[PDB]
RNA sequence: GCUUGUGACGGCCCGUGAAAAUCCACAGGAAGGAAUAGUUUUCAUGCCAGGUCGUACUGAUAACCGCAGCAGGUCUCCAAG
RNA sequence: GAUGGGGAAGCUCCGUUUCAAAGGCCUGAUUUUAUGCAGGCCACCAUCGAAAGGGAAUCCGGUUAAGAUUCCGGAACCUGG
């Protein structure tokens, strides 16, 4: 079966944001005008979120827990697709080609993102996606 | 139980750095 | 064409340390001086870097060998032994 | 013997050579079997073993590196991943690769 | 030592505290292929370095020259 | 007469060992908890030449057990071994090519180098280009095993003295004559000063036991006393036969 | 030809000693002492040299600006984009396959 | 073209052709962290200070050694038709 | 080439990391005020040895009976605050 999907997780091998996880939201398979290649756009975490500990509690548990995150076009040769899913229902309409391509509409995506991410870490769902792949 | 995992170290040759044991049987005086 | 009849490489000595010291040298200036198969690539890459030392042109693998050639009949007969050895215990 | 099997393959039916290729191939899902020669590196060994897993393709292991499975299709230099994507005159698929 | 290409910049230094001395030198180059043509450069005195102008347009050397500061020391030539 | 040449030397002024270009001393790995129980692994960062010395040498990294750091070693590198192979050293190992391996662990038959004399000294026997000993037989009691060394002597020694697996590289580079002076000159300067060498019976009498004569010639019998004294010493010494050799060469 | 002379004390003609004829506003040649010429630094795993960084000696470094030292990646200014590239490859597929070890070495001694 | 510097190459070895001070970067996430303001002096500008000893001339058929203003001896850079 | 050691009737010889209890540093916590504890590492352990090896940073134009990359005029760059 074809494996490159909407809800599927992926490991970037390349530029700035290598070694980190995303999810391939929208497939643009077969090329384009700009962009003239097999290209995905992509939608993952920067900055992964800290070990917190039974000692810790209340307030140092909010600092450690912050995921800020990023969102991407990117070549289907820079990324390894893996076995492992990731729902994509809760920021399927809100990132699109026509977001990209203005300076100001790429922070309401990411600000929505950031909710998804943030929720979905909070009480344990999907723990290999929010640990760092160690290299 | 909500945040924190449970994810053990192996202490048997080759592999994890071996803890802060015990050695005064072995101290040159 | 053909520049010499017998000599070759050892033509550079010129007339001097006697005929067989040449040859000799000839023998084995032809193995260090020639290219040799690689194991991992697989290209007539491996060229010798002081007695010893293989390495490939690429892929960068360099390998321990002997003084005057990649292996010798020391070590082949030597890898066969090992690998007999083993067979006992594993299989 | 893998011999007979790759010899009608390569006048008749579809074939490609090399990985940036056989995984754009497997990435896209046209590919029937992949073979493996002996002599390439491990961590690509490896990776097309886990992207045949994923598109479910079959990984035999051709004896011997890519100097000898370059003569095994016909082509005058060595070539190290075969993915065959329309399987011609021969059945790859059923035999033992 | 640096140059300055922007008008608007270059009046900025000369009210920046430490800049006291200023100057104001006229040549005398040319152009093109035939007649000749009067360039004038505007040079401040930092600190660490000399900021200066390069005006090739006769017109707007008169311009900058009616405004500088007062208490600034002005040598031409 | 004077102080004879040979004498000279144990005063080592001029006659030292010239050592500023070499790699290190070319020991094994030091014997402690993780290699006398199972096994530790190390890669081999580079092999490379090594200043008057036939063979070359393996900078092999390990991990260290105790804490958080890498540790460098220097092995004197097998005819097999390639940059990037992992090197598995200790006791549960298998009989591979440029690991190293307790003597007890091997069967009969079995090919090693650079191995102990005895347990934890790091390093003895067959060293040279192209050289290893044969473990021939082992004995159960005692934990003792029986190995032939590379001059045809058949030694007793631990069975928990170590040894990597494999010939030494360099193999065969006492074949090609050197041919010149030029190229003997160029082996020795980076040895130690013992070359060119001037004979005795072209000496004066102050300078040997050979010195004088109205002839070149020895004058007496060149073999001399295991129990002779400095400045005696100087011909064939405690030679229990001479001449040409005849019949069966080697060891039996 | 108007023949010229070194600038300092030491006359001998080493690598720290080096000479450049110049002509200046007066309108006489002149010598002048150039200093000895930066390498690239070498990438810690392959030994290539390695892009985006500059090429000064090693004093000189402490001068500039972080920008100039490093690109934006993980191991920056310490090894070049294929070597990165492949360590994660090897530290995913190594892990992967150490999932599927102990999904498979569990089942292994379980049903025997 | 001459002198010199540099770049990618190629020959040669049983010769494979110093070290140390010093300076940087990365991995790591300790600690500190924000909205009425902190963090930046690895961005720009601005303020202060930088001791001690040597520094003249010869460098050779007259300033050095050779009993001397001795046909000897004494390391090195620049180089016109 | 000292030390710790060991030789030597002694002037002293050996040895330089050795069978030795071999020495330094960062924050805070403080608001008797100067550092009382919080705890972390480091075992690196004298020192001398290149006016041709390594090495932070300077140029032009003027000037004297005899000095200059050192003075004067201009324009720079490092290092520590
Ligand atoms: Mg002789
Ligand atoms: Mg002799
Ligand atoms: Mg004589
Ligand atoms: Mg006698
Ligand atoms: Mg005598
Ligand atoms: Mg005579
Ligand atoms: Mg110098
Ligand atoms: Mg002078
Ligand atoms: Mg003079
Ligand atoms: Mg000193
Ligand atoms: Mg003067």
């Amino acid at each position: 079966a074809k494996f490159l999907k909407a809800g599927k997780v992926a490991v970037v091998v390349r530029g700035r944001y290598a070694g980190k996880k995303v999810v391939i939201v929208k497939p643009h398979d077969e090329g384009s005008k700009s962009h003239p290649f097999g290209h995905a756009l992509v939608a993952g975490i920067e900055r992964y979120p800290l070990k917190v500990t039974k000692k810790h509690g209340a307030k140092k548990v909010a600092k450690r827990t912050k995921i800020k995150p990023f969102i991407k076009v990117v070549n289907y040769n820079h990324l390894l697709p893996t076995r492992y899913t990731l729902d994509v229902e809760a920021f399927k309409s809100v990132v699109s080609t026509e977001t990209f391509e203005q300076p100001s509409q790429r922070e309401e995506a990411k600000k929505v993102v950031k909710k998804a991410f943030e929720e979905r870490h909070q009480a344990g769902k999907n723990q290999w996606f929010f640990s760092k792949l160690r290299f | 139980n909500p945040l924190t995992h449970s994810t053990p170290k192996n202490f048997g040759i080759g592999q994890a750095v071996q803890p802060k044991r015990n050695l005064s049987r072995y101290v040159k005086w | 064409a053909k520049r010499t009849k017998k000599v070759g490489i050892t033509g550079k000595y010129g007339v001097r340390y006697g005929s067989s010291l040449r040859r000799q040298v000839k023998k084995l200036e032809i193995q260090q001086h020639a290219r040799y198969d690689c194991s991992f690539c697989g290209k007539k890459t491996v060229k010798r870097g002081a007695a010893g030392i293989w390495t490939c042109s690429c892929c960068k693998k360099t390998v321990a060998g002997g003084a005057y050639t990649v292996s010798t009949a020391a070590a082949a007969t030597v890898r066969s032994t090992i690998r007999r050895l083993r067979e006992m215990v594993e299989a | 013997s893998i011999n007979q099997k790759l010899a009608l393959v390569i006048k008749s039916g579809k074939y490609t050579l090399g990985y940036k290729s056989t995984v754009k191939s497997l990435r896209q899902g046209k590919s029937k079997l992949i073979i493996i020669a002996a002599n390439t590196p491990v961590l690509r060994k490896s990776e097309l073993e886990y992207y045949a897993m994923l598109s479910k393709t079959k990984v035999y292991y051709f004896q011997g590196g890519n100097n000898e499975l370059g003569t095994a299709v016909g082509k005058l230099f060595r070539v190290g991943v075969v993915s065959i994507l329309e399987a011609g005159d021969s059945d790859i698929l059923t035999t033992l690769a | 030592a640096r140059e300055i290409t922007d008008i608007k910049q270059f009046l900025e230094l000369t009210r920046r505290a430490d800049v006291k001395t200023a100057t104001v030198k006229i040549n005398k180059k040319l152009n093109k292929a035939g007649k000749p043509f009067r360039q004038t450069k505007f040079k401040v005195r930092g600190s660490s370095s000399l900021y200066t102008l390069v005006i090739n347009d006769a017109g707007k050397a008169k311009k900058l020259i009616q405004s500088l500061p007062p208490t600034l020391k002005v040598n031409r030539l | 007469g004077r102080v004879i040449r040979n004498q000279r030397k144990g005063a080592g002024s001029i006659f030292t060992s010239h050592t500023r270009l070499r790699q290190g001393a070319a020991k094994l790995r030091t014997l402690d908890y993780a290699e006398r129980h199972g096994y530790i692994r190390g890669i081999v960062k580079q092999i490379v030449h090594d200043s008057g010395r036939g063979a070359p040498l393996a900078k092999v990294v390990f991990r260290d057990p105790y804490k958080y750091r890498l540790r460098e070693e220097i092995f004197i590198a097998n005819e097999g071994v390639h940059t990037g192979q992992f090197i598995y050293a200790g006791k549960k190992a298998s009989l591979n090519v440029g690991n190293v391996l307790p003597l007890g662990s091997v069967p009969e038959g079995t090919i090693v180098s650079n191995v102990e004399e005895k347990p934890g000294d790091r390093g003895a026997l067959a060293r040279a280009s192209g050289n290893y000993v044969i473990i021939i037989g082992h004995n159960p009691d005692e934990n003792k095993t029986r190995v032939r060394l590379p001059s045809g002597a058949k030694k007793v020694i631990s069975s928990d003295a170590r040894g990597v697996i494999g010939v030494i590289a360099g193999g065969g580079r006492v074949d090609k004559p050197l041919l010149k002076a030029g190229r003997a000159f160029h082996k020795y300067r980076l040895k130690r000063n013992s070359w060119p060498k001037t004979r005795g019976v072209a000496m004066n009498p102050v300078d040997h036991p050979h010195g004088g004569g109205n002839h070149q010639h020895i004058g007496k019998a060149s073999t001399i006393s295991r129990g002779a004294v400095s400045g005696q010493k100087a011909g064939l010494i405690a030679a229990r036969r001479t001449g040409l050799l005849r019949g069966s060469q080697k060891t039996q | 030809a108007q023949r010229v002379t070194f600038r300092r004390r030491n006359p001998y003609n080493t690598r720290s000693n080096k000479i450049k004829v110049v002509k200046t506003p007066g309108g006489i040649l002149r010598a002048q002492h150039v200093k000895k010429l930066a390498t690239r630094p070498k990438c810690g795993d392959c030994g290539s040299a390695l892009q985006g960084i500059s090429t000064l000696r090693p004093r000189q470094y402490a001068t500039v600006s972080k920008t100039h030292k490093t690109v934006s990646r993980a191991y920056g200014g310490s090894r070049c984009a294929n070597c990165v590239k492949e360590r994660i490859i090897r530290a995913f597929l190594i892990e992967e396959q150490k999932i599927v070890k102990k999904v498979v070495k569990e089942q292994t001694e379980a049903a025997k």
